[PDB]
């Protein structure tokens, strides 16, 4: 059996690790992701594959916890994916369990960075230990924690990662890297990056108009807190306002991709 | 909880005797008469026990097994007397330790190239050696008389002697242990190996002169 | 005792051993699946090699609870690895919440065993897709499961064999309207298609999920579709 | 490197489990096993060419449980490994459930196991395949109807009304599925089914047989142990198909 | 790349690392029996390669319980490994089932140990066939298991390098009749005919019995007898 | 007892298309009162609420593990658990302790959102569930809680008058239980609405 | 070099993982031993990588115990986990048997380390030296990563090894000081040295036989050797 | 569980995996360690600074404890489990023997999971090399470099990753014994920027001095770009 083993887990002769390089190269193949930090909130704009019409939904009864690109992770945590989608949910539950666990240990929200960590860890070990070949997945984390307020990460299959303002993970990423580049800001509303992640989704997928039928939006931003049950412990502190991640309906949706049409029509004037 | 009495040992010049009743108890019920507590070990030795028998049934098929199967299959020399001994101690010993103890008192004899061995060996795993052992009541009751005789004959006794002092023991067991019964055997282990008698019964005395009823009454 | 793992990436970033299981897969025979609004149908040929198979014995599609039943194309064997681990999933869900698992998450259940054989070291993946059809609080669902682990849910699909040809030919014949009665007609119709030799209840299985169960049709309620057809 | 581990070509295939149906076609053996109205046989060729082989030693059939027998054909030890493990398999059963395994579910257990050597790897597929027969107590009646499944190194498990294993095994099949356009087999009597299966045998060996060179098994509603049949008796079933 | 683990089958559904340890068995020192009514006489030479042995060295035939034994042809080292296990079968029958192991199932368990070692990558099979002589209740028998497990009964057998003769000369024994004072003679004689003298120039024949002579015991037979 | 030691009690019980489930306030140990503001409820979802009695580390502990269960559900389901999965949840954890328990005695009230369907549930210790059509109730107040749920509470029931003879009931018992008291907590579920109210009790 | 598995055995007896571990010895900085009746001498080449380096953390010379030291040469890393179980050893001994360990006792459970290999992926690529004094007077040991020890009266490892094994033959005998051994040592790496032999270039410990304790020589003691030549 | 041996001698005495890590830490970014009279001074380079990734600070020198502090150079990844490993040791540590772990005591753990780790059947090597500095309970300073093969060594200037050798053959040249604290930053941010391009963005510098660590701001650390750029002219 030793004669049949591809050791996943060596070095190469340069120190590269082959099985993680083309992990990566799993990940450019994959439905582009993009994200957008504001200080209003998040936002992940997600290429969906193109769906055939007798795809169904799964009339699942929360809609914000899962569509097909974006996921929940928590209250204050959400994900995008690209790449080896079956790795995706191995690993998106783990950081369920994590988060949650977080949560038993100390009763209040895991902090994104340290979901983050958790989680390239798991990825980590498969490229070390093991001898079977990495998880095939990018994460975009999303979220929200008092340490930092709203951040994004993205992860690799290393288990390295990285903080960003603004990234886009799968196809056609160096491209969509270049075009935030140009039109990230710091001090953009929730709208601005909305229409930030929607124009340069729509420049790498090559669309005149947004396909609203190929595209996803999650969004992360706080909102009032409602069920603030202050009798039941009194002691307790509530605040204001809580992390919610959201996903956007088509309608929902709509308005913001006109928006990003009209941004793309004044932007073939001046050519 | 079956369970077996005393067994006596002596050794005599040539050999080594053990006697033992052929009965097992359950507490005070006497449940079996026609059991053969002496058990052979190898082609020199044998071995007897008090208390739980079937502590020692698994104890004795252990040993006899050990001792086969070495012989068998390896061209030695089967154990001696002493080596299955201290093979049996060893084993006893090792319950003890599990908390599992083996729940008797054995003893044990042996005779290879007239070298005689006989032992005795209790459930914790203590072990003697003497020219005479007993277990159970035969520890309080034979072994007076028996060293007694050791004493008086110190060059060794006959096989003669030897024979009569334990019947003379086998005989007080049988007045003085609730759980006994007038049917003995005796093994006899001298160079040839060990034979394990038929099973007999020795003389008892029930008519002196103060057990009759007009004496012995409590009120005259 | 091989704990090395035999599906790995390639050099363009794809997963051979996956790929391969696919093709596995899809060398089934034709199983379909339709829902309607009123429930679901699947339907799966048993080509048996002989006449001396008894038929009967011979299961392509199967209850995995009382409201979930799935079907299934490329190696029987496989499959049946994985429906015993969905039949025991369904009963410790119930175990559990003392009710029916949701068919959502017993697809993901059983995406999870698929991708565990593409990874663990020692195995080789499933070469078998499921569908899997059954109702829940969320209505009814069809859901296909690749080797891959990934799963869609449908309005109608086909795996196996006459498969591109079986979807092409439901994509026309669909209607979101349909009911149950119009989609065993067309799951029998499409099977039909690409059917080398007469449709019998013998050589055809038929699962419906209708009102909250999901129930094997008889050879008896079978042959009265197949009069229709 | 796909010849050699239980991974998939890119045909999609097994070569490894291909490669264990041959082990079962090479030893050159046949068997056959077919079910009439009331009863299940058996039968396989029992080839004793070494004059010094004591013929009553070397067998392909078993006793599972009483009521069970298996014929394995193939590579023989793997097939007494098999009938280890059902055998176990049946026993285990037995333990956890009160009741004698019933022999689809068997069959299907064997066959769980075989899927898993073609699914973990290093583990060498058992080249054989398994029949066994036995009765089957149907619940509506509690009548007691005879089956035959098979199992083969893939882990395909099958009920059959007849079939074949083993070298010319198509030979074999194509004889039954003729006699079945004529005859309904299932309505059949012990001794047509026998001679039947004795034919294709037969047939397809391109021999006679003789009695010693079979060994005939069977279950039956009225006496559902299953039993090697005397050779009296194939003698007699081996007469009435020479002359009719 | 097909031949070089049990594990696998090659094309035509053959497991060659056992085809190859069968080699072993075949190029070794030639072992022959003979299951008679009143008992088992196995025999087998012994080829030294030195004049300074002691007589009783690399003894191919052990006890594996009073009633049965078992003559190692191949490779004598895994040889010893299956008279271990032998032994431990034979034991569990006494200890478990309170009988001596009947000698149809310890043939069958001993072929059933062997066999395990053509499934697995990770271990080799045994390069030698056990001949299993015992007397117990299933009376007279005589097996013997091959590296592939398989595993048979017979009225006399003949194993190593010149088997092919020395079946020849097992062929034209009476074994209705044969008795094992009788074999003892036959069978070592045989194995003096079809020993090659200028290959193997030193060699004993070890014979041993299980009959109604020995108390059904498996034993060496006393050097007169040969 | 350990099941009393740091005292509370907890009752819940059905109307018309509502529940009300009520808890002391109090925190002891034993007879020494620790806090006065610590109901014992619990809000799963806009239709489940539980209440915990039993040794306080345990209701804190169990608490926590069932908002792990709870909220993991809701995300791999996307839904929100049900009363009767809610309910078999906790049956199922408390019997997995059942050789070394939790000692804490949930009661459970919801409503299917829907139907209008109340379930209630109390459980002991490993589990066992009692799911009657009136009002259930466990802790230190037990017994004097079904004196007085037995004697005022009627079929059909609207919130208010629900709420009326819950809030008595719980007083009056707790009013005869040492380590229960301090007023209460109280919810009202309804399809349409929730609503907390906290009562005015003893100081005793 | 995964063609042959560790535990294997070359055409000429030699286990293939064990001579390569042998191999990276030779590449090694060069440590000597030499045993004189007035006590124990190492030394050792420093080979730092750069002026700076602090030359004491580099430390080829490492107190087992009071009275027993080991030089190491090949790959340092290992080497600091052979001489961490000598070290524990040395002591489990003085704990159970409250008196110090012999030399011979200590490599030999320095060399119970280096058998387990197939555990541990590989050998260890150290060759030690182990001067000590115990109750048969100084005496100095040489573990190889076959786990063979081998009592000697002078050795060197290392690169020098073959060059330091032509000097041992002419110069040593029985019966030297040990100043004379010092001497001899400093001399051997002057000769084997790539660099110029300074006083921080190499490291020269001495276990001495009267008091029994060990002796690590400063620079400013290694110029005093250096002084005399 | 999966131990086949990774790391094995090939013919010539060498560990390809050994030398493959070593590989993979020459392609990771510089840093630079120097040690002064009461400071320890470690600078790294970063990758650039794209506009898009965070600029809320992100530390490339990590914190292992209260005194001590680590660089790394190669798989990210790595080191991150590496500097986890020790971030946890030294807590194992304080809460065994009270004591604060000395940075030797810390250096020679991570050295020697590092060399565990070439050593261990299943794993490949950590692509890791360190440069650890801080100070003991005993205003000390001290500096240590771990490679991959578990080698570990004081000093008292270091540099790893590309080309560190360059770096280290010139810090040979010009380093001076009793620093100061601000010769030490300009002796350091001169070294790194012999492999550096700019000294813009591409410069975490982190300063140690007995019980006070203190990262450069970005403008405090410009005043010393231009000092030292200036120096390179002549």
């Amino acid at each position: 059996s030793h004669r049949y083993d591809s050791r996943t887990t060596t070095f190469s002769p340069e120190g590269r690790l082959y099985q993680v390089e083309y992990a990566v190269e799993a990940i450019q193949q994959a439905g582009t992701v993009i994200g957008v930090c504001t200080k209003d909130g998040v936002v992940l704009a997600g290429e969906k594959m193109v769906p055939h019409p007798l795809f169904d939904s799964e009339s699942m009864q929360d809609k914000n916890t899962s569509g097909e690109k974006m996921y929940k992770i928590a209250e204050h945590i959400g994900c995008s994916v690209a790449g080896v989608t079956s790795d995706a949910y191995a690993l998106l539950n783990y950081a369920r369990l994590s988060a949650l666990r977080h949560q038993y240990t100390f009763q209040e929200p895991m902090a994104i960075e340290d979901l983050c960590r958790i989680l390239c860890d798991e990825k980590q070990l498969y490229t070390q230990y093991g001898g079977v070949r990495p998880y095939g997945v990018s994460f975009l984390l999303v979220g929200w924690d008092r340490y930092y307020g709203y951040q994004l990460y993205s992860t690799e299959p290393s288990g390295d990662y990285s903080a960003w303002s603004a990234y886009a993970i799968g196809q056609n990423d160096q491209v969509a890297h270049a075009l935030l580049k140009k039109d990230w800001h710091e001090s953009m509303t929730l709208e601005d990056g909305m229409l930030l992640a929607l124009r340069v989704l729509g420049k790498t997928m090559d669309t005149a108009k947004i396909d609203l039928d190929r595209v996803e939006v999650a969004v992360m931003r706080k909102v009032p807190a409602s069920n603030i049950d202050q009798l039941l412990d009194p002691f307790k502190h509530h605040p204001k306002t809580t992390p919610r991640f959201q996903i956007l309906t088509r309608s929902e949706l709509k308005p913001h991709a006109e928006r990003a049409d009209q941004a793309r029509e004044a932007e073939e004037k001046a050519e | 909880m079956a369970s077996g009495g005393s067994v006596i040992a002596i050794k005599y010049k040539g050999g080594v005797l053990m006697a033992a009743d052929t009965l097992l108890s359950y507490g005070s019920l006497a449940k079996w008469p026609n059991i053969p507590r002496i058990r052979l070990l190898g082609s020199h030795s044998a071995v007897c026990a008090t208390g739980s028998y079937a502590d020692f049934q698994m104890m004795a098929k252990q040993v006899e097994d050990n001792i086969e199967r070495q012989k068998m299959y390896h061209n030695v020399d089967e154990l001696s007397p002493s080596e299955v001994f201290s093979y049996l101690h060893r084993s006893i010993y090792q319950k003890r330790c599990d908390f599992d103890p083996c729940l008797c008192q054995m003893v044990f004899i042996g005779v290879r190239d007239g070298e005689t061995f006989l032992a005795g060996v209790d459930d914790v795993g203590t072990r003697w050696e003497d020219d005479c052992i007993a277990t159970g009541y035969g520890a309080y009751i034979a072994l007076p008389l028996l060293r007694q005789a050791l004493e008086k004959n110190p060059d060794g006794l006959s096989r003669g002697e030897a024979m009569r002092i334990l019947t003379d023991c086998l005989r007080v067991l049988f007045y003085r242990e609730c759980r006994a019964i007038n049917k003995f055997q005796v093994a006899d282990a001298a160079s040839d190996g060990v034979r394990i008698s038929e099973p007999f019964d020795v003389e008892t005395h029930w008519e002196y002169e103060g057990y009759c009823f007009e004496k012995t009454a409590i009120i005259r | 005792e091989a704990f090395y793992g035999l599906t790995t990436f390639s050099p363009s970033g794809k997963l051979i051993q996956i790929e391969y299981a696919t093709t596995a897969a899809g060398k089934g025979t034709t199983a379909l699946g339709v829902k309607a609004t009123d429930g679901v149908v699947i339907a799966a040929k048993k080509k048996a090699p002989s006449t001396l198979v008894d038929a009967s014995s011979i299961q392509k599609v199967f209850v995995l609870d009382e409201h979930v039943g799935c079907t299934y194309s490329g190696m029987g064997p496989d499959c049946r690895v994985l429906i015993d681990s969905a039949r025991k999933n369904c009963q410790q869900y119930k175990l559990m919440y003392n009710e029916p698992i949701p068919i959502s998450q017993l697809v993901r259940k059983i995406s999870a065993i698929y991708q565990e054989f593409t990874q663990s070291g020692g195995v080789r993946p499933f070469g078998c897709s499921l569908l899997v059809a059954g109702v829940d609080a969320n209505g009814y669902h069809l859901y296909q499961v690749d080797p891959s682990g990934t799963f869609w849910a449908w309005k109608a699909t086909a795996i196996g064999t006459g498969s591109p040809d079986a979807k092409a030919f439901l994509e026309k014949r669909y209607t979101v309207d349909m009911e149950l009665e119009d989609a065993v007609h067309t799951a029998l119709l499409t099977l039909k298609e690409g059917f080398d030799g007469q449709m019998t209840s013998e050589n055809t299985q038929v699962g419906r999920v209708v009102e909250n169960r999901f129930e094997i049709l008889s050879v008896d309620q079978l042959r009265d579709y197949l009069d229709q057809i | 490197f796909d010849k050699y581990i239980t991974v998939f070509s890119p045909e999609g295939s097994l070569y490894q489990v291909e490669y264990a149906f041959k082990a079962v076609t090479y030893p050159g053996l046949l068997t056959v096993a077919i079910r009439c109205k009331d009863a299940v046989l058996v039968v396989t060729q029992h080839l004793i060419p070494d004059r010094l082989m004591r013929p009553d030693s070397v067998t392909a059939l078993y006793e599972v449980t009483p009521n069970i027998g298996c014929c394995m054909t193939g590579r023989a030890p793997d097939g007494r490994a098999l009938v280890q493990r059902a055998r176990e398999e049946a026993s285990d059963y037995q333990y956890r459930y009160g009741v004698e395994i019933p022999i689809a579910v068997l069959a299907k257990r064997m066959g769980d196991k075989a899927q898993v050597r073609t699914q973990q790897a290093g583990l060498r597929p058992m080249g054989v395949v398994s029949t066994f027969i036995g009765m089957d107590q149907s619940d509506q009646d509690g009548s007691l109807k005879p089956q035959i499944y098979t199992v083969d190194p893939a882990g395909w498990t099958g009920g059959h009304i007849a079939c074949a294993a083993g070298k010319k095994q198509v030979e074999a099949m194509a004889f039954l599925e003729k006699r079945q356009k004529s005859t309904e087999l299932d309505a059949l009597t012990q001794k047509e089914a026998a001679m039947i299966a004795l034919a294709a045998l037969q047939s397809a060996i391109g021999t006679a047989v003789k009695a010693k060179e079979v060994e005939v098994g069977r279950c039956t509603a009225a006496n559902p142990a299953f039993q090697r049949v005397p050779n009296s008796e194939v003698e007699e079933w081996l007469t009435a198909v020479a002359e009719a | 790349g097909h031949d070089q683990s049990t594990d696998v089958f090659s094309a035509e559904g053959r497991v060659f690392q056992v085809e190859y340890a069968g080699k072993a068995v075949d190029n070794s020192s030639t072992a022959v029996a003979a299951c008679c009514k009143d008992g088992v006489v196995v025999a087998v030479e012994k080829v030294h390669t030195s004049r300074m042995l002691e007589k009783g060295s690399n003894n191919r035939i052990h006890a594996v319980d009073r009633q049965a034994g078992i003559c190692i042809c191949g490779l004598l080292p895994d040889g010893r490994a299956i008279v271990s296990r032998a032994r431990q079968e034979a034991e569990n029958s006494r200890d478990i089932f309170a009988t001596p192991i009947r000698g149809s199932v310890l043939a069958n368990r001993v072929g059933e140990f062997m066999h395990a070692y053509t499934t697995h990558f990770a271990y080799r099979p045994f390069g030698c066939s056990a001949i299993i002589a015992s007397y117990a209740d299933d009376g007279p028998q005589l097996f013997v298991s091959d590296p592939s497990g398989t595993v048979a009964g017979y009225y006399g057998v003949a194993l190593g390098k010149a088997k092919t003769v020395a079946k020849s000369e097992l062929e034209k024994l009476d074994f209705s009749s044969l008795t094992c004072d009788e074999a003892v003679g036959k069978l070592a004689s045989i194995l003096h005919e079809v020993h090659d003298k200028q290959k193997d120039k030193l060699y004993e024949v070890e014979v041993a019995w299980v009959c109604d002579k020995s108390d059904r015991k498996f034993v060496h037979v006393p050097a007169d007898m040969v | 007892s350990i099941m009393a030691y740091s005292g509370g009690s907890v009752m819940a019980m059905a109307g018309k298309e509502c529940f009300v489930i009520i808890s002391d306030n109090r925190l002891g140990e034993q007879l020494k009162t620790i806090s006065t503001e610590v109901p014992k409820l619990h809000v799963v979802n806009d239709s489940i609420v539980y209440g915990l009695t039993g040794l306080r580390t345990d209701q804190q502990t169990f608490a926590n593990k069932v908002q792990f269960r709870t909220e993991m559900y809701k995300l791999r389901e996307e839904r929100d658990i049900t009363g009767k999965a809610f309910a078999a949840m906790i049956t199922s954890m408390l019997y997995e302790a059942r050789f070394g328990p939790w000692f804490v005695e949930p009661v459970i009230g919801s409503i299917d959102k829907s139907t209008g369907e109340v379930y209630l549930c109390a459980t002991d210790l490993i589990g066992a569930p009692c799911e009657p059509e009136d009002y259930v109730c466990a802790g230190t107040a037990a017994e004097s809680l079904h004196g007085m749920c037995e004697a005022l509470w009627r079929p059909g029931m609207s919130p208010e008058e629900l709420f009326e003879i819950a809030a008595q009931a719980m007083l009056s018992a707790c009013d005869r239980d040492s380590l229960s008291g301090y007023g209460a907590v109280a919810m009202i579920v309804t399809k349409d609405k929730v609503t907390t109210r906290l009562i005015k009790g003893r100081k005793d | 070099e995964y063609d042959r598995g560790v535990n294997t055995f070359s055409p000429e007896g030699r286990i293939f993982q064990i001579e390569y571990a042998v191999e990276a010895i030779k590449l090694g900085s060069t440590s000597l031993g030499i045993r004189t009746p007035e006590g124990v001498v190492l030394a050792a080449e420093k080979r730092v990588p750069s002026t700076l380096v602090v030359p004491s953390s580099m430390s080829k010379i490492m107190e087992v115990d009071s009275h027993i030291a080991a030089v190491m040469s090949g790959m340092v890393a290992d080497a600091r986990i052979l001489v961490e179980h000598a070290r524990v050893e040395s002591q489990n001994h003085r704990f159970t048997y409250n008196e110090p360990m012999s030399v011979e006792s200590c490599t030999l459970a320095t060399c119970d380390l280096s058998i387990q290999f197939g555990l541990m992926s590989r050998p260890f690529g150290v060759s030690l030296l182990i001067a000590g004094v115990d109750e048969k007077g100084p005496q100095l040991w040489q573990t190889d990563p076959s786990g063979t020890h081998t009592r000697y009266d002078a050795q060197a490892i290392g690169g020098g090894a073959e060059a330091a094994q032509s000097v041992f033959t002419e110069r040593y005998h029985r019966n030297m000081t040990l100043e004379e051994g010092e001497t001899l040592a400093v001399d051997i790496l002057k000769q084997v040295m790539e660099d110029q032999l300074s006083p921080e270039n190499i490291e020269v410990a001495v276990v001495r036989a009267d008091d029994g304790k060990l002796h690590m020589y400063t620079p400013t003691e290694i110029k005093a050797i250096m002084s005399r030549m | 569980s999966y131990d086949r041996a990774i790391t094995v001698f090939s013919p010539d005495g060498h560990l390809f995996q050994v030398e493959y890590a070593q590989e993979a830490v020459k392609k990771g970014l510089a840093a630079v360690g120097v040690l002064g009279s009461d400071s320890v001074v470690i600078a790294v380079e970063k990758k650039s600074a794209v506009k898009l990734q965070d600029s809320r600070t992100i530390r490339k020198i990590y914190k292992v404890d209260a005194n001590i502090y680590l660089a790394f150079a190669g798989l990210s990844a790595d080191a991150r489990v590496l500097i986890n490993k020790a971030q946890l040791e030294c807590q194992r540590f304080s809460l065994n023997y009270e004591d604060t772990m000395d940075v030797d005591m810390l250096v020679r753990y991570v050295a020697g999971v590092q060399q565990k780790s070439t050593q261990s059947g299943g794993s490949r090597p950590f692509g890791v090399a360190t440069v650890i500095g801080g100070f003991n309970e005993d205003g000390k300073p001290h500096l240590w470099k771990t490679d991959p093969s578990g080698m570990c060594s004081a000093w008292r200037a270091v540099a790893i990753g590309r080309h560190d050798q360059t770096v280290i053959e010139y810090m040979e040249k010009s380093y001076k014994d009793g620093m100061s604290r601000d010769e030490c930053v300009h002796f350091a941010i001169k070294s790194l920027l012999e492999v550096v391009e700019s000294g813009s963005r591409n410069i975490e510098l982190l300063v140690l001095q007995y019980k006070e660590a203190r990262y450069l701001t970005e403008e405090e650390l410009q005043k010393f770009v231009v000092e030292v750029e200036k120096e390179r002219e002549e």
